[PDB]
């Protein structure tokens, strides 16, 4: 019956800012809880009964509200606090939130295109595989193009992107192109394109078969 | 210390059944009650149910209904949760918790997780495939190398470069499922006079199959 | 003229309550035997009850409450100074243990005629009544929790009340789960209510201690 609603559902936010996410409950609830999860892990309890501290959750944390709306607060946000937060139905059926995806925001910067030709071994199987690292980038909005022989290839190629590294906070894409001996040998230009919000001209990096 | 153990990864055939587990220990198994929580990308954390150990009375979550059966055992300290008529849609990773009674329920005690995958696909050792520069000239302060890991089933993998020496500059990507099998790349930045001055191995490990490769990037 | 009670009745009486001992059963046949008798004759059934002493002591006590209630709502003339026609009955009067067979038959053919046989009568019934609740077995379905006992005091006496009952091991489940809910007072059990159908006796007990 009851519906909790997060929102936003995705934000960021740039290191010492005043943090504040809400939950919408479908009809009152006397308290709320609190989960912070990251990537691979079980979630941690992070506040009970609206306002209290879990144990280890650093000062900077707070939390309020009553009735149907409740509301987290991160005084000075900090790196270790981006993850997803959670909000729950203090009672039965303890029902969960949507979920608030909290990120850094973080200074632009340009992806350091890399190509890589199919491996001996891989060509000696028969397959051939064109692989492309678009890595340390930000913001996470990014877009790769191939171009075989001068030609826009749309897709046999596998995207995947990695989640805010948290070294540097940036992002970083894979590009693999896979086709087979005779198709790759069909051919000699391949061409790996990025381009990103950082320059309205694409990095492009290529190779020559023979 | 109060621990939760759940049970390995699990891979079975869509329709089927499965059952995990949990043993608890650290405290009274009967006097709390356990839960399990459900969580798939896109719509993480759903509450399933809970049982109370000592009446073994089992209350479920609506939705969950005739798909979900929760038991416990005593003598063992173990609760059991068992799903049936399985489909893609169930493929998640499934929690247990034992909350701590305060004002109400506060759930601080939670399970590692297990990872269920609804497949009837075949487990596949990984093709393990160097990545190095193209040939001819393009040299700069900092060189990148990768490593291709194709064709492997179930998930997950693990890569590391030179058995968890290099870290600074990895990269692992989020394999992506096609069918019956899975792909993944990892980069790796360290400065040029590093290679091939010396050695730069990638290390690719699938308990699935008890698979561990070493590939060294050869120029 | 004067018929007192039959030896045959006062001998069903001894069988009855050998039988019937002390079931809600019996006071409907005290009634049916002891119809028009006179406090004389009630007294020989009474004292015709040859054990439970126990029983005995509540209905002796119960008469003289309400004999000595009589009293204040009938205080007539405490020492009738100067004959006149017939002294009004005092509450031992009414018992049969300050008054002659003839004084009672008196008061019972006057005008107005007061019927001491029947307000002796109604006192030995309420005195019975009090003798069946405490021979009565004990019900669980009556154990409410009061709105200021602690919670784990009414656990206490729930428990107590249900190892001493009658009934299946299945029904005994229902009790010891749903029905300590059910009584509880209204703050506990919206308390309760927040745990859920499957919360522990000790999870409640620790939730309900404030």
């Amino acid at each position: 019956e009851i519906v909790l609603t997060q929102s936003p559902a995705i934000t960021a936010a740039s290191l010492g800012q005043k943090v504040t996410i809400t939950c919408s409950a479908s009809s009152s609830v006397s308290y709320m809880h609190w989960y912070q999860q990251k990537s691979g892990t079980s979630p941690k309890p992070w506040i009970y009964e609206i306002s209290k501290l879990a144990s280890g959750v650093p000062a900077r944390f707070s939390g309020s509200g009553s009735g149907t709306s409740y509301s987290l607060t991160i005084s000075s946000m900090e790196a270790e606090d981006a993850a997803i937060y959670y909000c729950q139905q203090w009672n039965y059926p303890f029902t969960f939130g949507s979920g608030t995806k909290l990120e850094i925001k973080r200074a632009d910067a340009a992806p350091t295109v890399s190509i890589f030709p199919p491996s001996s071994e891989q060509l000696t199987s028969g397959g051939a595989s064109v692989v492309c690292f678009l890595n340390n980038f930000y913001p996470k909005d990014i877009n790769v193009k191939w171009k075989i022989d001068g030609s826009e290839r749309q897709n046999g190629v596998l995207n995947s992107w990695t989640d805010q590294d948290s070294k540097d906070s940036t992002y970083s894409m894979s590009s693999t192109l896979t086709l087979t001996k005779d198709e790759y040998e069909r051919h000699n230009s391949y061409t790996c394109e990025a381009t990103h919000k950082t320059s309205t001209s694409p990095i492009v990096k290529s190779f020559n078969r023979n | 210390e109060v621990q939760l153990q759940q049970s390995g990864a699990e891979l079975a055939r869509p329709g089927a059944s499965v059952k995990m587990s949990c043993k608890a220990s650290g405290y009274t198994f009967t006097s709390y009650t356990m839960h399990w929580v459900k969580q798939r990308p896109g719509q993480g954390l759903e509450w399933i149910g809970y049982i109370n150990p000592s009446s073994g009375y089992s209350n479920y979550n609506q939705k969950f209904k005739d798909k979900a059966t929760l038991t416990a055992d005593k003598s063992s300290s173990t609760a059991y949760m068992q799903l049936s008529s399985l489909t893609s849609e169930d493929s998640a990773v499934y929690y247990c918790s034992r909350p701590v009674v305060r004002l109400g329920y506060n759930f601080d005690y939670w399970g590692q997780g297990s990872t269920l995958t609804v497949s009837s696909a075949k487990t596949t050792p990984p093709s393990v495939y160097p990545l190095a520069p193209g040939s001819a000239a393009q040299t700069n302060s900092m060189v990148t190398l990768g490593c291709l890991v194709k064709g492997y089933f179930p998930e997950p993998v693990t890569v590391t470069w030179n058995s968890g020496s290099l870290s600074s500059g990895v990269h692992t990507f989020p394999a992506v499922l096609q069918s019956d099998l899975y792909t993944l790349s990892s980069s790796v930045t360290v400065p040029s006079s590093t290679w091939p001055s010396e050695t730069v191995t990638c290390n690719v490990a699938h308990p699935a199959s008890s698979t561990k490769v070493d590939k060294k990037i050869v120029p | 003229v004067h018929q007192a009670i039959s030896p045959r009745t006062l001998n069903a009486w001894v069988k009855v309550v050998e039988e019937k001992a002390f079931s809600p059963e019996v006071i409907p046949m005290f009634s049916a035997l002891s119809e028009g008798a006179t406090p004389q004759d009630l007294n020989t059934m009474l004292n015709t009850v040859g054990g439970h002493q126990a029983a005995m002591q509540m209905l002796k006590e119960t008469i003289n409450e309400e004999a000595a209630e009589w009293d204040r709502v009938h205080p007539v003339h405490a020492g009738p100074i100067a004959p006149g026609q017939m002294r009004e009955p005092r509450g031992s009067d009414i018992a049969g243990t300050t008054s002659t067979l003839q004084e009672q038959i008196g008061w019972m053919t006057n005008n107005p005629p007061i019927p001491v046989g029947e307000i002796y009568k109604r006192w030995i019934i309420l005195g019975l009544n009090k003798i069946v609740r405490m021979y009565s077995p004990t019900s669980i379905l009556d154990i409410r929790q009061g709105p200021k006992e602690p919670f784990r005091d009414y656990v206490d006496r729930f428990y107590k009340t249900l190892r001493a009952e009658q009934a299946s091991q299945e029904v005994k489940n229902w009790m010891t789960e749903t029905l300590l809910v059910q009584n509880a007072n209204p703050d506990c059990k919206t308390i309760l209510k927040a745990l859920g159908p499957a919360a522990t006796l000790e999870e409640m007990m620790t939730a309900c201690q404030g």
